[PDB]
C-alpha cells in the first residue's frame, strides 16, 4: 500500500512546488523587468522547475491504476524530467561562474555582465540539455505485463551499450563537470570574502539532492541479490531528488531581500 | 534473419515414454520461445511460454528448457492424448521476418500393432442410373498407417483412377481408418464381372481380399 | 475472453476481400493482436500483428498484400487482391505479453476458431449424396460427391449417434470438385430394427439431406 503514500506525497510536492515557482516568477515579471543578469538566470531556474511540477499528475495517476496515456505521452513525461534534470543543473553552473567573474575579476565583470550574455547563454544551456536529453527518449515506450501497461525503456542485447552511454553519460555531465566547476570557483571565493552565502547553499542542496541518485546510478552501471537493495536505494533516491525543485524559491525567498521586499506586498 | 528450425519432423513413441523435441533459432534470442500445441481439427492451445514457465491450466508433464540458441520441450508422462503438433515461436523480434513460427513437430502414439477390417461397397443403383460406379473398400481400426491396397477387375491390375483417404490418429484407441475409391464410367461398369480390392498390411500373413460379382 | 472469426467466403481471384475477429471480455487498448493462416495439411504461418497503439508489422512476403486496422471491439484483416494461393484457414489471437513497437510479444492465448477463405474461378455446386448400404459387425455410409467448396458436415440420425463414425478428409478430384464418405460401424443383428440416416449440410449452397440406408 506504499503507492498510495507515494502519490499522496507527489501531491504534495506537486502543490508546494507549484505554488513557490508561481510566485518566484510572479515576483520577477511584476515587480522587476529583470533588469539584472541575476534575474534571468532565476527566471530560467524557475521555468525548469516547472517542467518537473508538470510530471508529478502523471506519475500519481501512474501508481495508482496504471498507464493509459500511449507512447508519445511516456516518451515526452520522460522528456520533461530529464530536460528539467540537465537544464537545472546547467543553471546552478552558470550562476556559480558568474557569482566567481564577479567577486574575482570585478574589474573585467562589467564588460560580461549584460542582457545578452544571459540571453545567450540560456538559449545554449536549453539546446544543450534537449540534445542531451534527446538519446534517451528514443527508448521509452509502453509495454504491456499481461493485460497491465506501464511506461519504460527496452534495450535488445545489441543496443544494450547505448544504456551504459547514457548512464555514464548523465553522471560524468550532470555531476563531475558541474561539481568540478563549483570546487574551483567557491574556494576562491571564500578565500577572497571571508576576510554569498546564498549560491554556495544551493550548490550544497543540488549536489547532495542528486549525489546519491548518481552514486546508484553509477553502481548500477558497473553491475550491468545485490538487485533488491539497489532498486529500493534508487526509488528511494528518486524521491530524496524530487525535492530540489520545491526547495529553490524557499531558499530564494529566505535569503534574498528582493523577493522579501515584494513578497511582504503580497 | 531468426530462422526457427525444429529438428524431429516426427517422433514415435509408446505410452508412458519420453519424449524431446528440439527447437533452434539461427540467431541468439534471450529465452523468448513459447511452444503451442495443436490436437487435430483445432485451434492451437499455449504450453510454455518464456521457454520455462507453464500456460495455468496445463499439466506438469511439460518441461520447457534452454536458452540462446537451442531450446528443448520433454513430455514425461506420455498419454494416447498426447498426439498432436507442437510449434515453437519466437518472441524476440518482429522486424524483418520471414515467419515468427518453426515447422511444427509432429508426435504420434506408439501402439500395439492391430490388423484392419477390411469392408467391400459396391456402386449403389442411384450413382449407376447417373452415370458413374464407384466402388469403395473400408479399412478400420488398424495401425500402423502403413497399410496398402490394390484393386483388381476380372484379376486384372488398374492405376491412375483410385482414390485413398486417410483419417488422423484416434485420440482414443490411436488407431487408424482409410478408404479408398475406384471411379468408373457408367458403360465400363458392365463389361466386367468380379471386382476385388486387396490389401496388405503388417498385421496379416498374407493380403485379405475381398471381392463381389455385379448382381 | 473469447475471440470469433468472420468472413470466410468464395471470393474470385482478383476481388478484394475482409475478414473481421469479434472481441469479448477484455479490453483491445490493453493487448496486441496477433494474425496468422494455415493451409490444409501445414504449419502456421504469421501474416501479421497490431500492437497496443495501432502500429501494423507484417512478415516480408505479406507487405503490400494485406492490411490489418483495429477499432473498439473488432479487428480487421484486409486482403487487396487475393490469388489463388491464399486459400487458407485464418487465426486471430491475443498476446497477453508484448510490447508497443513489437519486440517481446510471445505468449499467445486465447486462440479463435480459424475462418476458411477459399479463391477460385469456379461456381459453387451442391452435393450428391448415396448409400453405401450393408452387405460380428457391418459398416454402412453415406458417400458425398461432387461439392464445391468447402466444408460439408455429416452426421448420424440428427447427432444421436456417435460412436464408431469416421469421416474422412475430403478429397479433391480431377474436376475440381470435392468427395467426401461418412462410415459408422455397427451390430449386425441391429441392421433389421434401427434406421440409420445420414445428415448431410453444405452450407455455402444451403443444402440439406436426410438419405437413410436400408440393405
Amino acid at each position: 500500500n506504499g503507492k498510495l503514500l507515494l502519490a499522496v506525497f507527489y501531491c504534495l510536492l506537486f502543490v508546494f512546488s507549484l505554488l513557490g515557482n508561481s510566485l518566484v516568477i510572479l515576483v520577477l515579471v511584476v515587480c522587476k523587468k529583470l533588469r539584472s543578469i541575476t534575474d534571468v538566470y532565476l527566471l530560467n531556474l524557475a521555468l525548469s522547475d516547472l517542467l518537473f511540477v508538470f510530471s508529478f499528475p502523471f506519475q500519481t495517476y501512474y501508481l495508482l491504476d496504471q498507464w493509459v496515456f500511449g507512447t508519445v505521452m511516456c516518451k515526452v513525461v520522460s522528456g520533461f524530467y530529464y530536460i528539467g534534470f540537465y537544464s537545472s543543473m546547467f543553471f546552478i553552473t552558470l550562476m556559480s561562474v558568474d557569482r566567481y567573474l564577479a567577486v574575482v575579476h570585478a574589474v573585467y565583470a562589467l564588460k560580461v555582465r549584460t542582457i545578452r550574455m544571459g540571453t545567450t547563454l540560456c538559449l545554449a544551456v536549453w539546446l544543450t540539455a534537449i540534445m542531451a536529453t534527446i538519446p534517451l527518449l528514443v527508448f521509452y515506450q509502453v509495454a504491456s505485463e499481461d493485460g497491465v501497461l506501464q511506461c519504460y525503456s527496452f534495450y535488445n542485447q545489441q543496443t544494450l551499450k547505448w544504456k551504459i552511454f547514457t548512464n555514464f553519460k548523465m553522471n560524468i555531465l550532470g555531476l563531475l563537470i558541474p561539481f568540478t566547476i563549483f570546487m574551483f570557483c567557491y574556494i576562491k571565493i571564500l578565500h577572497q570574502l571571508k576576510r554569498i552565502r546564498l549560491v554556495l547553499i544551493v550548490v550544497i542542496a543540488s549536489l547532495l539532492f542528486w549525489v546519491p541518485f548518481n552514486v546508484v546510478l553509477f553502481l548500477t552501471s558497473l553491475h550491468s541479490s545485490i538487485s533488491q537493495q539497489l532498486t529500493y536505494a534508487t526509488h528511494v533516491t528518486e524521491i530524496i531528488s524530487f525535492t530540489h525543485c520545491c526547495v529553490n524559491p524557499v531558499i530564494y525567498a529566505f535569503v534574498g531581500e528582493k523577493f522579501k521586499k515584494h513578497l511582504s506586498e503580497i | 534473419a531468426y530462422d526457427m528450425t525444429q529438428t524431429p519432423a516426427s517422433v514415435e513413441v509408446a505410452v508412458g515414454g519420453t519424449v524431446t523435441i528440439k527447437c533452434q533459432a539461427s540467431q541468439s534470442i534471450s529465452s523468448y520461445l513459447s511452444w503451442y500445441q495443436q490436437k487435430p481439427g483445432q485451434r492451437p492451445e499455449l504450453l510454455i511460454y518464456k521457454a520455462s514457465t507453464l500456460a495455468s491450466g496445463v499439466s506438469s508433464r511439460f518441461k520447457g528448457s534452454g536458452s540462446g540458441t537451442q531450446f528443448t520441450l520433454t513430455i514425461s508422462d506420455l498419454e494416447a492424448a498426447d498426439a498432436a503438433t507442437y510449434y515453437c515461436q519466437q518472441g524476440y523480434t518482429s522486424s524483418n521476418i520471414d515467419n515468427i513460427f518453426g515447422g511444427g513437430t509432429e508426435v504420434v502414439v506408439k501402439r500395439t500393432v492391430a490388423a484392419p477390417s477390411v469392408f467391400i461397397f459396391p456402386p449403389s443403383d442411384e450413382q449407376l442410373k447417373s452415370g458413374t460406379a464407384s466402388v469403395v473398400c473400408l479399412l478400420n481400426n488398424f495401425y500402423p498407417r502403413e497399410a496398402k491396397v490394390q484393386w483388381k477387375v476380372d484379376n486384372a491390375l488398374q492405376s491412375g483412377n483410385s482414390q485413398e483417404s486417410v483419417t488422423e490418429q484416434d485420440s482414443k484407441d490411436s488407431t487408424y481408418s482409410l478408404s479408398s475409391t475406384l471411379t468408373l464410367s457408367k458403360a465400363d461398369y458392365e463389361k466386367h464381372k468380379v471386382y476385388a480390392c486387396e490389401v496388405t498390411h503388417q498385421g496379416l500373413s498374407s493380403p485379405v481380399t475381398k471381392s463381389f460379382n455385379r448382381g | 475472453q473469447s475471440v470469433e472469426e468472420s468472413g470466410g467466403r468464395l471470393v474470385t481471384p482478383g476481388t478484394p476481400l475482409t475478414l473481421t475477429c469479434t472481441v469479448s471480455g477484455f479490453s483491445l487498448s490493453n493487448y496486441a493482436m496477433i494474425w496468422v493462416r494455415q493451409a490444409p495439411g501445414e504449419g502456421l504461418e504469421w501474416v501479421g500483428t497490431i500492437s497496443l497503439g495501432g502500429y501494423t508489422y507484417y512478415a516480408n512476403w505479406a507487405k503490400g498484400r494485406f492490411t490489418i486496422s483495429k477499432t473498439s471491439t473488432t479487428v480487421d484483416l484486409k486482403i487487396s487482391s487475393p490469388t489463388t494461393e491464399d486459400t487458407a484457414t485464418y487465426f486471430c489471437a491475443r498476446a497477453r505479453w508484448s510490447t508497443d513497437s513489437a519486440i517481446y510479444t510471445y505468449a499467445f492465448d486465447p486462440w479463435g476458431p480459424g475462418t476458411l477463405v477459399t479463391v477460385s474461378s469456379a461456381s459453387t455446386k451442391g452435393p450428391s449424396v448415396f448409400p453405401l448400404a450393408p452387405s460380428g459387425t457391418a459398416a454402412l455410409g453415406c458417400l458425398v460427391k461432387d461439392y464445391f467448396p468447402e466444408p460439408v458436415t455429416v452426421s448420424w440420425n440428427s447427432g444421436a449417434l456417435t460412436s464408431g463414425v469416421h469421416t474422412f478428409p475430403a478429397v479433391l478430384q480431377s474436376s475440381g470438385l470435392y468427395s467426401l464418405s461418412s462410415v459408422v460401424t455397427v451390430p449386425s443383428s441391429s441392421l433389421g430394427t434401427q434406421t440409420y440416416i445420414c445428415n448431410v449440410n453444405h452450407k455455402p449452397s444451403n443444402t440439406k439431406v436426410d438419405k437413410k440406408v436400408e440393405p
